[PDB]
């Protein structure tokens, strides 16, 4: 979040990292996994919706993507991080377990306005 | 027109937004007074409350208070809001907030929240009174749900406020504003009593309240 | 004697209704006269002709309110184009406007059309049925509702508010509340089917004529380039 | 033909027949309600002039700004609904400062209109307001390139160049009189009288130095919002050529 | 835009959102009706004409060339309370009226009273000008001439007007009647530039008018700023 | 009476098949002014009468020039034709950057159509209520398209949309066999054109002010006549 | 019952009879076009237009209602022009694609099967509205010829003879008469599809046809003394 | 009120809009009929065409979702197509994700529980189509598993679907080493339950069998019928 | 479209809409009834079918959620077979990979209420209309009966029965329960039981039961390291209810 008092600056306050400290320059060193691993389920989607593309059309993907943004947008519960249930037959997920799953992962900017806020854009 | 924020009546007024506004007037009264240098809150306040654990004036920083009238839940959010913001510019900037700046923020708050259909505008008006850093002139503020914040010398909203607000007007001189923390202490108690609870705040981040008010209140009972 | 006095309700049924019945049968009705358009909003506009029930030759308008008359039948017919200003000037039109006519011709029964909104107490009860019929000879439950109807009861809709008015004319005898639950959007043939089966309950009517006017309804023209 | 509510009017994306939106139009209702700003734009400067309407006499009239400096040489006066004005103002700051930075020259005013009603045109695809702006304001700047001019920026995100505009409550009125009254050669010192005339009859209160406050673009003073002490003097005048 | 709220399904259109008098929604007695207080003084033989209009065609009468005056007002009011009243004009040998409709504080109830007042005490050559939602093109009417089709017809207060020229006490005066198309809630409605040039150059032929200079006086009054243009001088290319 | 359930958004079919709210937004030109496009073999000409919103005002612009080959006009609502045009602008522009194409006139039109139907497909966004007449002159030639806002580009000779626009369309088919024959002669084009404009007119006569002219050919870059230089024309 | 009042207000809702009566409606929009038809003949296929002339001032040669999806494929349709279009380029860029990857000309059955899914996935979801045109295409591959015609249900089936418009139970009761008939060379169907046009019937006749033999499997339309003798046969 | 047209419970706890979607199958107007054999099994169903013009090659209502599964749908076909591209698709990731082929019930399972999506979920409608997955199991042998829009799916020894379900289900109630021999089976108690002769154009049959699943064509139909005649 | 509206919600008599009518369903739904047992525990419901020619097997109403706790539901089986694939689903995640073991009951039950209660503020998805009688052992609470309802609230049971016949058989259990009750006699209790509330035809085919009970090691799977000892939760075969119902 950029500081109201000037828009050009992180809010170190409300952004709670530890003090301006973890500047962001300073965010590229990194590990050679994390990068890669973060994003993994992401790119097997897309590259899946390519092929349905590719072999079923553009009709397919799009009706895949278009029940996900239902599911995803129509679903807001600010007091669970976890996935929705549909979510997860969607994603044909609902028979598998992942570290994302079993490692899901303060006073000032964890409250429940702040994903009111960034839900709606506000 | 009436169900959405997003609609303009025939007539040019969002009638959403009003309908916020009349939920502050079912709010406590509250009460605003700027001196020469001083400013003076008041507020309206069962049998078995712990009085110990409640005082409706909450400081935003050590020179900034903030009063409000409305639904009392919003208030304490938007109260929250403003305190990180104060500390924020405190950090990003070196300067305090300013008096205008708090309340230009909040108010934006209470405006950016009126931006969508699907969230219920602040039923909260704020009354900002504070003194800016290092600076000796008293500067009251109001903010409404709207987004609108204005200066007064001397302002009340909540219930009983255009009662309130029309002993103010002809007991309030702006060519003639008083001029010491009784004069002020007593046209904040005697606004109250035409229907207590009283904050000072002076320049220097020096806000105190007051108790024992009961000499003013029988002060001004005999005249 | 008998007169149906339409309701302004949803999908505007029963006008909808009305005008099937005096543009299908338009050989037999003609026009009386134009009832006070005092508590309505006021209306004028020109002479509807089935696809002309005004006899005179030199009218050129209609009122907001009219009512028709069958010399066959001897039925009346009231035709309502405007709902009343206010709710609670109901009582007003009632009083002032219906009852008068009602002592005037010595109408024996007034018929009220009327619909329901499904959306819109709960007194909706065995929902399957899609009709009513209320009836009463000289929530609240006065009215006697027919087996097969959708509603045994009155709530606080418009039907309380004339019922007790009228209760509260010598020659009139009887009330008929005739109700269908129905729904927004082109209820042209909906009205066709309520004005069927009021009549099953008449010559019957053999080939049902719209007005000239509902041709109009969606529009004037359909010419542009988009098809 | 019967008569039944219409529904062209409650949405903002929605049409009416013959092409009407209505939303936007309503929005124009909105700024009937502001408070009346005046602008006349002539040689040796342009002249803006604002109500302030005071909504009760504690109010501070001293801090009620209704005319606002976007950049050096450029003056907005806005009417309507003050919320949202800040948003476009704030937009317009940025715009002109951006200018400057990218450009090293002052944004043409011309140009600054055109980003602004970029921003009110937001409502739909430039979306990011639900709702058409319920403000308009009145641009006043000078650029080196077409002279002094004064810009009319709509809700709706048209512009109109203007030799004079009124807007806000007592519009109607306004219009009316300044083409009666404007012409080329108008000077700046009997505009800024023009201008406080035109508020004398729109204004339903007392015209006053505390209610009222008066602005000009000048090439060599630039933007600047006159002094009580000269909108004094001003009226004085004013009721003396009277 | 990915989904249509399941919620946001309008309220049946058979309803009209027109004001509430009386907040007693369940109220079972006879509800108090308008009254309305025709001034007496107005000499009224002295107009030869009389125009009826609602406030949205004021700039047709321009006071900067026809001499408007006023003569007084009318007054209205309800007990429940509301209170309105509505100056009268004349210009020359032409007795006008403007009632300032509108749709959410006014109810129809009121100009239906005023509409019987006015030709209760009138029953001179009427002219009445109004506007109406379902009239494709402009109109020219009068007693013994229809143009309208059946799908179209005129509500509001100028239908208020014409019902009581046409059925009801006193009927059968002549009178002359133009509507223009208009879109909008009563009070509201807005005219296209078009019709704004067919409508100034018409009533122009009835009123007698220098028609090139009549038409340049009602231009800069319809055009410059005025309910009845609205956004249309900026909206549109 | 019925059109008023089935008219809500552009989403609802009518149960006779009409969609209205689309309708409405091709009836939103007849509130524009009326503008006239016409074309020879080698020339092509727009003309445009503009409108001011009050006589102290400046008559708003009415054509615009996405480059210096090709052009367009405006007609309906402003803010759509804003976005439109712009719109076009960035397409005309992006192709040189990453190919040095000048991009065809034929393919600058329909690349817009796309972009226009589908607001009449999907709830929230409305269609469009501006019309355009895009002239340009490419390897091919002359060309004039007629973008209506449900996406139907049309190729045409000559055409007028706007308010009033049907008196400047017959007189356009009365001279279709005479105007088409005027090549090499740009003056004599746009004279055709300001007279086929000048038929609209009801009240309002042609001036240096209102007036706008726009003409493309083989040796003409898009060039716009405003001001003191459509005195001769008029 | 053909209104279905309540049902009708909203797409993907299904009324009591199991109806989706958004997607009838959208029929009915189809029923009102211009009537057209697709011959399947032994070596090819033939499409019909009665391309209604609006206006002299219309470009012939660029006023072509018979689109091209495909070099071997042949699209005409009936119904909102928006629509239309919108679809046809959707096709246009499906067949390319196809091509791109498998380095061959789209299958026909294949082709339709993606429109199929295309046309369906809007009347899934409240926030769109079917399309309102019935597609008739068709070419040669393969396995020969192929006729399809797609409605905005997004039901599709293989046809023998198709026909849609506002003309479409008189052509489709001489259509089937022709099968009956003579259960043809791409040569005869010409000279029938322009017959049943007229039969159907200001309009003028547009016809285009595709067969292995008489164009080695490539589209084209029917120009100079073809035309006219079909023009004489009818 | 919005019960009826979104998926949400009604008074009577009952939903509407999915109910509504079970009439939808029937629109068609098309019965179907599987059965299972000692090591195979066989589908009906109706070709219905029924107009002239009508091309009946390209008029089938059965798909090979996979070498060894097809299913049959009873309902309108573009919401059959729809649910086939989604079975298709769950089959290979399945086979991908877990490296051995896709059992007919899981299929069902997971086509049932996305159908469970359309139930619950208030803008996504159900998708109003009768799924019958027919295949023999390496596991299981010969299963029929019947999916409905509600979301239930049940394993069949026989079933049918369609208008006339109940006349052709009685039969094999009261009923109840090549495919041929069930194919000719199946469309004798079909021609009998609804007692309507049957020709190679008014007739499509799948069979699934421990290899594959196939449709039988135009001219293999004709075979069967002939042997019955010669009954 | 940034949000949907909430599809359940106060009415003004301060009941959920949604809510109740969730329930009505489940009342509508076809009766299961479950025993708390001395040393066991008793789920148990008869199969409605469509159709004779159904595969009986393939209606498994009452399913394992882990080798110690069991479930049945009444109502909706779609929306109890997606709760059952998360609840297994969440019994992993959240404790088994946590704690190395499978979770107690109460809290397994808790977890399913929370999926539960979150349907019931949301704008996109309505209740779940069924509500599951789960009962299940833990080493320290022992033997358990929950039933939880569409609104997420759960509550523990020595015995109940939801559906159609709730109230008819609720009673009946009233009438025959007591703390001594020893397994075999719960289960010829809930045989009996489920006699009154079923409809038509009444054995081991109609009829599906599961018990909590004593371990199976026969049904572990392997052998060796008896620490780890078998599974609780059984389902009995159609023979053996037909013996049951004989005696």
């Amino acid at each position: 979040v950029l500081s109201s008092a000037v828009p050009s600056l992180p809010d170190t306050l409300r952004q709670q990292e530890g003090g301006a400290v973890p500047l962001s320059t300073q965010l590229n060193d990194r590990h050679p996994l994390e990068s890669t691993l973060k994003n993994w389920e992401t790119t097997q989607r897309q590259r899946q919706m390519e092929q349905y593309r590719q072999i079923f059309g553009i009709a397919e993907p799009m009706k895949r993507t278009m029940e996900m943004e239902i599911v995803n947008r129509t679903d807001f519960n600010p007091l669970s991080t976890n996935g929705s249930i549909h979510r997860d037959i969607l994603l044909n997920k609902e028979c598998s377990i992942d570290w994302e799953d079993v490692y899901p992962g303060t006073m000032v900017g964890d409250d429940v306005h702040s994903k009111i806020e960034k839900q709606l854009g506000i | 027109y009436d169900r959405a924020l997003s609609i303009f009546s025939p007539d040019g007024h969002i009638f959403q937004v009003e309908y916020a506004l009349e939920a502050v007037k079912r709010g406590t009264c509250a009460v605003g007074v700027k001196g020469k240098n001083c400013v003076v809150l008041g507020c309206e306040r069962l049998k078995l409350q712990d009085t110990r654990i409640t005082s409706k004036v909450s400081k935003i920083d050590s020179h900034v208070v903030l009063s409000f009238s409305g639904l009392n839940a919003d208030s304490r959010i938007l109260i929250e809001k403003a305190r990180v913001e104060a500390q924020s510019h405190r950090l990003t900037l070196e300067d305090p907030v300013t008096v205008e700046y708090l309340t230009r923020y909040v108010a934006g708050v209470q405006q950016r929240y009126t931006q969508s259909g699907g969230v219920r505008p602040f039923g909260v008006s704020t009354l900002i009174a504070g003194f800016d850093p290092r600076d000796d002139e008293p500067k009251l503020y109001q903010t409404e749900p709207s987004g609108i914040y204005s200066s007064w010398s001397a302002q009340t909203i909540g219930r009983n406020s255009k009662t309130v607000r029309e002993f103010l007007e002809k007991n309030y001189d702006r060519k003639e504003p008083p001029a010491t923390v009784e004069e002020c202490v007593k046209l904040t108690v005697r606004s109250l009593l035409e229907v207590i609870e009283i904050t000072v705040v002076k320049p220097d981040s020096d806000i105190v309240a007051l108790s024992s008010e009961e000499i003013n209140q029988y002060v001004t009972q005999i005249e | 004697s008998c007169l149906v006095l339409p309701l302004v309700s949803v999908g505007n049924i029963p006008q909808l209704s009305i005008d099937w019945l005096l543009n299908s049968q338009a050989n037999e009705w003609e026009y009386l006269e134009a009832l006070d358009s005092k508590y309505l909003v006021e209306f004028v506009g020109p002479l509807d002709r089935p696809e002309s029930l005004y006899k005179d030759a030199d009218m050129k308008y209609s009122s907001a309110l009219e009512v028709f008359y069958n010399k066959k039948r001897g039925l009346f017919a009231i035709q309502q184009r405007t709902p009343l200003v206010s709710v609670n000037y109901l009582n007003n039109f009632i009083v002032e406007i219906i009852l008068p006519f009602l002592s005037k011709y010595n109408i024996s029964e007034i018929c009220i059309w009327d619909s329901l909104y499904a959306m819109e107490n709960g007194v909706i009860v065995r929902p399957q049925e899609v009709y009513s019929l209320g009836e009463f000879y000289f929530v609240n439950n006065w009215l006697h509702f027919t087996p097969t109807s959708f509603q045994d009861k009155i709530s606080v809709d418009q039907p309380i508010f004339k019922i007790l008015f009228q209760i509260l004319p010598k020659a009139l005898r009887s009330i008929k509340y005739c109700s269908c639950l129905a729904n927004e959007g082109d209820n042209s043939l909906d009205s066709q089917q309520f004005l069927q089966w009021i009549i099953s309950q008449a010559p019957p009517i053999v080939k049902f004529v719209r007005p000239i006017s509902w041709q109009g309804a969606y529009g004037m023209a359909d010419a542009r380039d988009k098809f | 033909m019967f008569l039944t509510r219409s529904e062209y009017d409650r949405g903002v994306s929605t049409f009416s027949p013959e092409g009407r939106l209505f939303q936007v139009e309503y929005s124009l209702e909105a700024i009937k309600l502001g408070s009346t700003a005046i602008g006349i734009a002539t040689k040796e400067g342009v002249v803006l002039g604002v109500e302030k309407r005071a909504t009760s006499p504690l109010l501070e009239s001293d801090s009620i700004e209704k005319i606002v400096e976007i950049d050096r040489h450029i003056g907005c006066a806005m009417s309507g609904l003050t919320a949202d004005a800040r948003s476009m103002i704030e937009h317009a700051r940025t715009a002109a400062v951006t200018h400057n930075l990218y450009y090293d020259e002052d944004i043409n005013v011309e140009s600054l209109t055109q980003s602004v009603c970029d921003l009110a045109l937001r409502f739909g695809e430039g979306r990011l307001m639900s709702r058409p702006f319920g403000v308009a304001l009145l641009i006043a700047g000078h650029d080196a390139d077409d002279g002094y001019q004064l810009f009319h920026a709509e809700p709706s995100g048209t512009f109109y160049r203007y030799n004079a505009k009124a807007i806000g409550s007592g519009s109607e009125g306004a219009q009316a009189e300044l083409l009666n009254e404007w012409h080329s050669s108008l000077t700046l010192k009997e505009a800024e009288l023009l201008v406080l005339k035109i508020l004398k009859q729109v204004m339903e209160e007392k015209l006053d130095e505390n209610n009222a406050q008066l602005s000009c673009i000048t090439k060599q003073d630039g933007f600047k919002i006159y002094d009580n002490e000269k909108t004094a003097e001003l009226i004085k005048e004013l009721k003396e050529k009277e | 835009m990915l989904f249509k709220q399941w919620n946001d399904l309008p309220e049946p259109k058979h309803l009209l959102d027109l004001p509430e008098i009386s907040k007693n929604l369940q109220s079972l007695e006879v509800c108090p009706v308008p009254k309305v207080e025709f001034p007496q003084d107005l000499d009224v033989p002295q107009y030869s004409t009389a125009v009826i209009t609602t406030k949205i065609m004021n700039p047709l009468f321009p006071k900067n060339l026809l001499q408007l005056t006023s003569i007084g007002e009318i007054k209205t009011t309800l007990t429940v309370v509301y209170g309105f009243s509505f100056p009268i004009y004349s210009f020359g040998k032409t007795l006008l009226f403007s009632m300032e409709e509108n749709f959410i504080s006014i109810s129809p109830i009121f100009g239906n009273m005023i509409s019987r007042s006015i030709i209760s005490q009138l029953a001179p050559d009427i002219i009445v000008i109004g506007t109406s939602d379902k009239i494709a093109s402009m109109k020219v009417m009068t007693e013994n001439e229809c143009t309208l089709q059946p799908p179209e017809f005129i509500t509001g207060f100028i239908g208020s007007v014409l019902t009581q020229l046409i059925v009801g006490p006193s009927k059968g005066l002549k009178f002359k009647c133009l509507v223009a198309p208009s879109e909008g809630p009563n009070g509201f409605e807005k005219l296209s530039l078009s019709d704004m040039g067919s409508l100034v150059d018409l009533c122009g032929q009835w009123l007698g008018f220098e028609p090139s200079r009549y038409s340049e006086e009602c231009y800069r009054l319809w055009r410059c700023d005025s309910a009845a243009i609205g956004a249309q001088s900026g909206l549109y290319i | 009476m019925f059109r008023n359930n089935y008219d809500g958004d552009t989403v609802t079919f009518s149960p006779t098949g009409r969609l209205f709210q689309v309708e409405y937004a091709l009836e939103a030109i007849k509130q524009g002014s009326v503008t006239v496009g016409l074309r020879s073999n080698t020339h092509a000409v727009l003309v445009a009468l503009k409108r001011n919103a009050d006589e102290l005002s400046s008559y708003q612009k009415k054509i615009i020039k996405c480059d210096e080959h090709m052009g367009l006009s405006l007609a309906g609502l402003a803010p759509d034709a804003r976005v439109l045009s712009n719109y076009l602008r960035q397409q005309c522009n992006y192709s040189s950057l990453v190919f040095n194409r000048k991009l065809a006139v034929e393919r600058a039109g329909h690349l817009l159509c796309d972009k226009a139907q589908k607001n009449t497909q999907s709830y929230g966004g409305r269609p469009y209520g501006v019309g355009l007449l895009i002239i340009g002159y490419d390897k091919s030639g002359a060309h004039l398209l007629e973008f209506q806002p449900s996406g139907n580009v049309t190729e045409l000779y000559g055409t007028a949309i706007g308010a009033r626009s049907q008196g400047a369309k017959t007189y356009l088919e009365r001279t279709l066999d005479t105007f088409i024959k005027i090549d090499g002669n740009p003056d004599e084009l746009i004279k055709a054109g300001v007279e086929a404009i000048s038929q609209s007119l009801r009240d309002e006569s042609l001036t240096v002010d209102n007036l706008s002219i726009a003409i493309v050919g083989k040796d003409t870059p898009f060039t716009i006549y405003d001001g003191e230089a459509v005195a001769k024309y008029i | 019952t053909s209104i279905g009042t309540g049902y009708d207000l909203s797409n993907s809702v299904f009324s009591p009879d199991g109806r989706n009566f958004q997607v009838e409606y959208a029929v009915k929009a189809v029923e009102n076009g211009t009537t057209s038809i697709g011959i399947k003949c032994n070596d090819g296929v033939v499409f019909a237009v009665e391309k209604l002339i609006t206006s002299k001032l219309l470009v012939p040669q660029k006023n072509v209602k018979i689109q091209v999806v495909d070099r071997h494929i042949g699209c005409v349709y009936s119904g909102l022009i928006p629509d239309g279009r919108h679809l046809v380029n959707r096709g246009r860029e499906e067949a390319a694609s196809f091509k791109k990857l498998y380095k061959t000309p789209i299958p026909i059955p294949a082709f339709a099967d993606r429109l199929g899914q295309y046309v369906q996935a809007h009347t899934l979801y409240n926030s769109v509205r079917p399309f309102g045109v019935s597609t008739i295409f068709g070419g040669v591959d393969k396995n020969g010829a192929h006729l399809y015609m797609l409605e905005p249900s997004g039901s599709y089936w293989g046809y023998k003879g198709a026909a849609t418009g506002k003309g479409r139970q008189s052509a489709k009761a001489e259509l089937e008469k022709l099968v009956d008939h003579h259960p043809l060379s791409a040569r005869e169907a010409v000279k029938q599809a322009a017959k049943i046009i007229y039969l159907a019937h200001d309009f003028e006749l547009e016809i285009s046809w595709c067969s292995l033999s008489e164009t080695n499997g490539l589209h084209k339309f029917v120009k100079g003394d073809l035309l006219q003798e079909a023009i004489d046969f009818a | 009120g919005y019960d009826r047209h979104i998926t949400i419970f009604s008074p009577e706890g009952r939903l509407y809009q999915v109910e509504y979607a079970f009439k939808a199958t029937n629109q068609t107007n098309i019965n179907s009929l599987a059965v299972r054999g000692k090591d195979c099994t066989v589908v009906i169903s109706q070709k219905k065409v029924p107009d002239k013009l009508l091309d009946p090659t390209t008029v089938s209502y059965i798909f090979c979702i996979s070498r060894t599964i097809g299913m049959v749908v009873n309902g309108p076909i573009p919401d059959a197509r729809n649910a086939a591209l989604r079975a298709k698709a769950e089959a290979a990731e399945f086979r991908y994700k877990y490296g051995y082929d896709m059992p007919c019930d899981v299929l069902a399972k997971r086509m049932a529980n996305l159908s469970q999506i359309y139930t619950q979920r208030a803008y996504m409608r159900p998708l109003g189509v009768i799924l019958t997955f027919v295949s023999v199991d390496e596991e299981l042998g010969p299963s029929i598993y019947k999916t409905d829009p509600a979301g239930y799916y049940v394993g069949y020894k026989a079933t049918a679907t369609g208008p006339k379900q109940q006349e052709i289900t009685t039969n094999l109630e009261n009923h109840f080493e090549s495919w041929e021999k069930v194919v000719e089976f199946a469309i004798t108690h079909m021609i009998d339950a609804l007692g309507t002769e049957f020709s190679k154009n008014d007739l499509e049959v799948g069979v699934a069998t421990k290899d594959k699943f196939f449709t039988l064509s135009a001219e293999n139909i004709e075979e069967r019928l002939v042997a019955i005649a010669e009954q | 479209d940034r949000y949907s509206f909430s599809l359940t919600t106060f009415s003004p008599s301060g009941k959920l809409g949604q809510i109740d009518y969730a329930l009505t369903a489940v009342k509508q739904g076809v009766t299961s009834l479950g025993i708390k047992a001395t040393n066991g525990v008793v789920i148990a419901t008869e199969k409605k079918s469509s159709s004779p020619l159904a595969m009986s097997e393939t209606l498994s109403k009452v399913s394992l959620l882990t080798p110690d706790i069991g479930a049945v539901y009444s109502g909706m089986g779609p929306d109890y077979r997606v709760l059952v694939d998360k609840s297994r689903k969440v019994a992993h995640t959240s404790y088994k990979r946590i704690y190395g073991e499978y979770p107690p009951t109460k809290l397994l039950v808790s977890e399913v209420a929370k999926i539960m209660q979150e349907a019931t503020q949301s704008g996109g998805v309505r209740p779940f209309g069924v509500s599951l009688l789960i009962a299940g052992h833990d080493e320290f609470n022992g033997f358990s009966l929950y039933q939880v309802d569409p609104s997420g609230s759960y509550f523990p049971w020595k015995a109940t029965a939801i559906g159609k016949g709730s109230v008819a058989a609720k009673t009946f259990l009233e009438k025959r329960w007591n703390d001594e009750l020893e397994l075999e006699d719960a289960i010829h209790i809930a045989l009996l039981t489920l006699k009154e509330s079923v409809e038509g035809e009444f054995n081991g085919d109609t009829i599906e039961l599961a018990i909590i009970g004593d371990e199976n090691p026969d049904l572990l799977g392997y052998t060796g390291i008896p620490t780890d000892k078998g599974p609780r939760f059984r389902k009995l075969t159609s023979q053996e209810i037909n013996d049951r119902l004989e005696a």
